[PDB]
RNA sequence: AGGGGAUCGAAGAUGAUCAGAUACCGUCGUAGUCUUAACCAUAAACUAUGCCGACUAGGGAUCGGGUGGUGUUUUUUUAAUGACCCACUCGGCACCUUACGAGAAAUCAAAGUCUUUGGGUUCUGGGGGGAGUAUGGUCGCAAGGCUGAAACUUAAAGGAAUU
């Protein structure tokens, strides 16, 4: 957090679950961060540019890591029409 | 000795006590 | 502590079921409790079938079976090598073999 | 000298890494003690409990010893190790290494209002390690550290000055009732409050940014 | 038999929460319900609502945007002094900072924050952090 | 009771591994091999260690021996799976599908030679 | 954002039908489920090779971003995907582990078979599962060749596709080959196959 | 699945529950309208009608009570609602 | 709803059977029947006089060995006859 | 208290074993075992797990009811009702996997939703013994049931798991 004159006094900021907003502590060895590489015209990775989504180790201790995945992907154009918000 | 036969053996003795019981009275 | 999660018995919904009697010594069983075991013999044996097959009329006629259930109490069962007492993560398995 | 063996271990030696508060961010596992050494130079260690442990054989019991160790700077930062060995020394020098590879980093907030550094607990948590639960409850300033001697070191060697603490079941377990302060005081950081909901852009691994320097052909 | 709806909503809440859904169905759907989530609602604890109308009572969907750790309700309601609020406050939250215990008072259905500004004291509901 | 231990086996998978084309099978030029390409501190090992050599040897000429990995069966290996088998198995015979199979080359637009038949119920 | 040509050709599917690729299980977990597209009779369940091939390409969106390809392991215990895994490790960087995995391999990192690697695809999570639970502990990220029964733990991207079928598994790793080749400079245009056709991905007999 | 669509479930999904616990319950009955074979008289027949209806041609049976849904009399014809 | 009743108008229930079940306690027991005032050789008090019947060698229980040198005392205010500890080394001779 | 009393069989008798054996083993055998009309009110009466209500994970099987197959059996021209098969659903006895979560552990889908402690409600426990004893009351024909101490005594008793 920051003190009364501003200034943030906090050892870092940690991460957050892209799917479920979980904190992601510095004991979850469960955790993962997927980049997936932006693809410009005709096709090439652009080696420095990811998208980059935060999976908790919950999520995928739960077994929901890939349909997550997939939600967070569609959402931002990454995935066309594999997931249903409807079931 | 197990619980019941503790058990049997203070039955035994409390109608020993309420029989000599019965002639004081 | 609790040995089984079937407490010894297979019982959950009765409250009693009926005493059978072991074959070996005739201890009073609850029915489901008994270790149970079907008896199929040959009527004669395994190596005088040729010897009573050319010394009968009707020949090859049937050689009958002989069938039997029989009813063990756990101690009977143990005794007679039947059930053969097993492992702790071996005894939850309940194949036949 | 050391020789670094993993990526995290061969990127904090080229000097990529002069922070713990990087390996914590992107909850990377440490696994060389001589990391926690390079980033983290002054961790002051106290040992707190040798107990022996015996184990009976056919010729009399073989017995062994168990060390408690705590590592940290007043800054935020503890390590606990358990070791047992049949030196006492030796329990303690592996405890050492247990303990500095264990180094997690605790939140430190305040009582009431934010000024000047913070000075206790942001929230409060709980840990619990066998029977022994730990409670520790943000105090006011003046306070110190109401706690008992074995969670008192912990919490000194963790910079929170302010505390009120809280446990229950059989805390004279040593190992369980650190154990369980040191999940409480991990925990700190695993609590969401409303400062910590502005979203981030999710920064990228630095295995990946320095990765030319990472498993040497 | 259902002695507290309330109860049973904010604890469908809570064990969505701890599953990391984004929804919950909450049914038979008081107006404490509405009112509770609508301070939830303003703290940005929760997201959107929605009211599905059968004639029965109603029945709730919750959108849950993953920023809430624990929403219980205090049974019996106790009735509650104004200075009687800190000490629920004490007890019941984590932090001096945030949180919110809930009051129903004549002044209307309000967190404890609120419940100061406008000088009311009512009953306790519950509490949400 | 002539088992060998890992002194004799471990030397003498290490002296195949990297001696392959420098040895024979024959154990008595095999034990003087050993004494010029390792240092055997008795003769009775090194006895030991060449006959099993030979041994070895002897059966990795007919079939291979799993944990020893030389060179000449090495570059066999990759000659070997190297092999694909001529233009078939997913080239075109004359593509049989279901109802249910061929509504995937529907639902996703593709126009493919689909050949609906009928399966058994 | 993809372009039109990211997409599944009939050439693509022509492969992926040949291959029965698009034969699931008939035992269907929860997880599984949105890969179901009008199960059978006879019971068996078909695959949306649509839904498959979409994942697929995401897949190699996440494999062609690891800046160094030595770093990127790739696993198949199971005999049918042992020659695929290894072809995948030739055309790529792609350090492999065909057969058995050696527990401690990712943790434990002072033993031979250790690697420190970004990122894991394992042809099998069953098969396989000694390398997802070595996975979940220094946080590697895992994409599985899944079928509709097998366990969707600790695997981030799943790949729906028949496990069974030699032809099914070969040439999943295959297109997972050719499409990391196609984001890169080693296969510059897209519409062009390749030169040598899938069949050395293939487990071959005796 | 942690992300679903609770206001807007497929209908298939809803067809397959129970009539109790879709979104907003209702019965899955109907009603009948009966072609005696005797005349041409329209009956209103419940689904579940769990009693031998009658008109006033064919006074025996236009529908036998089951436990579940009623069987019409195996002549006649019907159409819903 | 965890045992106890959590009714608003339920004191007199919580009431009742905290005063019930606080006869299981040890010092509630022994003060609210008044054993001490009833059944002790002293009176409630911490300290009580008495004349020196008799000199006893107590002998200790195992696993020590020894003899404890105890006195037999009737008390003043009761008459009771109880055994207390000389205690330090000697001073049995002193008390007579 | 009548009836009935084949079988087995507290008591008892007897033959063995044994140092002894008034035990196990063997052979008899009264009460009992069955029933009618009354008593008793206790069991390791157990799931050693109160009842009602809500939610939290996956699967297959099974019992009862229901719904739908242009399904099989009656493959006899477009072939009743039951029986079976497939897909659902409600309720029930259970089980398997995992451990989200809990636990001291054994283990547990409840023994979870508990120091982030409150859905409702009943009953019970407060170290081990003395002791379910003594006394009083009440019920019972009796056996006994329910209720139920104190003096005194003690540093452990106990639970689960490891070698
Ligand atoms: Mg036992
Ligand atoms: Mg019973
Ligand atoms: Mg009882
Ligand atoms: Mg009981
Ligand atoms: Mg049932
Ligand atoms: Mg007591």
């Amino acid at each position: 957090m920051e003190n009364d004159k501003g200034q943030l006094v906090e050892l870092y900021v940690p991460r957050k679950c892209s799917a479920t907003n979980r904190i992601i502590k510095a004991d979850d060895h469960a955790s993962v961060q997927i980049n997936v590489a932006k693809v410009d015209e005709e096709g090439r990775a652009i080696p420095g540019e990811y998208v980059t989504y935060a999976l908790s180790g919950y999520v995928r201790s739960r077994g929901e890591s890939d349909d997550s995945l997939n939600r967070l992907a569609q959402n931002d154009g990454l995935l066309k029409n594999v997931w249903s918000y409807s079931r | 000795m197990r619980a019941k036969w503790r058990k049997k053996r203070t039955r035994r003795l409390k109608r020993k006590r309420r029989k000599v019981r019965a002639r004081s009275k | 502590p609790k040995k089984r999660a079937s407490n010894g018995r297979n019982k959950k919904g009765r409250g009693h079921v009926k005493p059978v009697r072991c074959v070996n010594c005739s201890k009073s069983i609850p029915k489901d409790k008994a270790i149970k075991r079907m008896a199929i013999r040959n009527i004669v044996e395994a190596a005088a079938v040729r010897d009573l097959s050319e010394a009968s009329v009707y020949p090859e006629y049937a050689l009958p079976k002989t069938y039997n259930k029989l009813h063990y109490c756990v101690s009977c069962a143990i005794h007679a090598r039947i059930v053969r007492v097993r492992s702790r993560e071996d005894r939850k398995n309940r194949a036949p073999p | 000298g050391w020789v670094p063996v993993t990526k995290l271990g061969r990127l904090v030696k080229a000097g990529k890494i002069t922070t713990i508060e990087e390996i914590f961010l992107h909850s990377l596992p440490v696994k060389e003690f001589q990391i926690i050494d390079t980033l983290l130079p002054g961790l002051q260690d106290e040992v707190m409990n040798i107990k022996p442990v015996q184990k009976q054989t056919r010729a009399g019991q073989r017995t062994r010893f168990k060390a408690v160790v705590v590592v940290g700077d007043s800054n935020g930062h503890v390590g606990l190790g358990i070791k047992t060995a049949k030196e006492v020394a030796g329990a303690i020098r592996a405890g050492i290494i247990i303990a500095k590879l264990s180094v997690i980093p605790i939140r430190r907030g305040y009582w009431g209002t934010n000024l000047g550094q913070p000075h206790s607990l942001a929230t409060k948590t709980t840990g619990k390690c066998g029977s022994v639960t730990v409670r520790l409850i943000p105090a006011p300033r003046g306070s110190g550290i109401v706690a008992s001697p074995a969670v008192k070191k912990l919490l000194q060697l963790a910079g929170v000055e302010d505390v009120y603490t809280q446990s229950n079941g059989k805390t004279r377990t040593l190992e369980n009732t650190l154990k369980a302060a040191f999940v409480a005081i991990g925990n700190t950081y695993g609590f969401l409050t409303p400062n910590l909901w502005a979203e981030q852009p999710l920064p990228v691994s630095p295995l990946d940014i320095y990765s030319d320097e990472a498993s040497a052909q | 038999t259902r002695s507290s709806v309330l109860a049973d909503a904010l604890n469908a809440i809570n064990n969505a929460e701890k599953t990391g859904k984004r929804q919950v169905l909450i049914r038979p759907s008081s107006k404490v319900i509405i009112k509770f989530l609508q301070v939830m609602q303003k703290h940005g604890y929760i997201g959107e609502f929605e009211y599905i109308d059968d004639h029965r009572s109603g029945k709730i969907v919750v959108q849950l945007n993953g920023r809430l750790n624990k929403c219980g309700v205090i049974s019996p309601r106790f009735n509650v002094k104004i200075g009687d609020i800190e000490k629920w406050t004490a007890n019941l939250l984590p932090a001096r900072q945030f949180g919110y215990v809930i009051l129903t008072t004549s002044a209307g259905i309000m967190d404890h924050e609120e419940a100061r500004r406008k000088h009311v004291s009512g009953k306790i509901l519950g509490f949400v952090y | 009771g002539r088992v060998r231990t890992k002194t004799v086996k471990r030397a003498s998978k290490a002296l195949i591994e990297r001696y392959y084309p420098k040895l024979t099978l024959d154990f008595q030029t095999n034990k003087r091999l050993c004494d010029e390409i390792a240092t055997i501190q008795s003769k009775r090992l090194r006895n030991k260690i060449a006959g099993y050599t030979t041994h070895l040897m002897k059966r990795i000429q007919k079939g291979p021996v799993r944990g020893i990995s030389f060179k000449l069966q090495e570059e066999e290996r990759e000659r070997k799976d190297q092999y694909v088998p001529e233009v078939s198995a997913l080239d075109l015979s004359r593509l049989n599908v279901d109802n249910q199979t061929s509504d995937l080359v529907k639902s996703l637009g593709l126009k493919l030679p689909l050949s609906v038949i009928n399966v058994s119920a | 954002s993809l372009p039109a040509t990211f997409d599944l050709t009939p050439e693509d599917a022509q492969l992926l039908l040949a291959a029965n690729t698009h034969l699931g299980a008939r035992n269907v977990q929860v997880h599984q489920e949105p890969y179901v597209f009008n199960a059978r009779p006879d019971g068996v369940h078909v695959i949306n090779v649509g839904k498959t091939w979409e994942k697929l390409v995401l897949a190699a969106r996440i494999i062609a971003a690891i800046p160094n390809p030595e770093d990127v392991v790739a696993i198949s215990s199971r005999t049918f995907g042992q020659r695929a895994v290894l072809k995948f490790a030739a055309h790529t960087g792609a350090t492999p582990i065909a057969g058995r995995f050696t527990p401690g391999s990712f943790t434990n990192y002072i033993t031979r078979s250790f690697k420190e690697p970004r990122l894991v695809i394992v042809t099998d999570p069953r098969s396989d599962a000694q390398a997802i639970k070595e996975a979940s502990y220094v946080n590697i990220p895992v994409i599985a060749l899944t079928d509709l029964d097998s366990p969707s733990e600790f695997v981030d991207v799943a790949i729906p596709c028949n496990n069974r079928g030699k032809h099914s598994i070969g040439l999943i790793w295959y297109l997972l080959a050719r499409e990391v080749l196609r984001l890169r400079g080693a296969l510059v245009d897209r519409t062009q196959p390749w030169s040598i056709m899938p069949d050395l991905y293939f487990y071959r007999d005796p | 699945v942690l992300v679903q669509d609770l206001l807007h479930p497929t209908a298939a999904s809803e067809a397959r529950k129970h009539k109790l616990k879709t979104l907003v319950q209702g019965p899955r009955s109907y009603f009948l309208d009966v072609k005696c074979p005797g005349c041409l008289n329209i009956t209103t027949v419940f689904s579940h009608a769990q009693t031998a209806v009658t008109c006033e041609s064919c006074s025996t049976i236009l529908c036998t009570p089951t436990g579940g849904k009623a069987k019409l009399s195996e002549g006649t014809s019907f159409r819903r609602k | 709803g965890k045992g106890k009743p959590r009714g608003l108008n339920s004191a007199r229930k919580l009431r009742v059977h905290r005063r019930n079940n606080r006869w299981a306690e040890n010092n509630y027991k022994k003060r609210l029947l008044g054993t001490a005032f009833k059944s002790s050789p002293f009176g409630g008090s911490s300290h009580a006089k008495g004349i020196v019947l008799e000199k006893l060698g107590i002998e200790s229980k195992q696993p020590n060995s020894a003899i404890r040198k105890c006195v037999r005392v009737q008390l003043i205010k009761n008459g009771k006859k109880v055994t207390a500890f000389v205690p330090n080394d000697g001073c049995l001779n002193f008390v007579d």
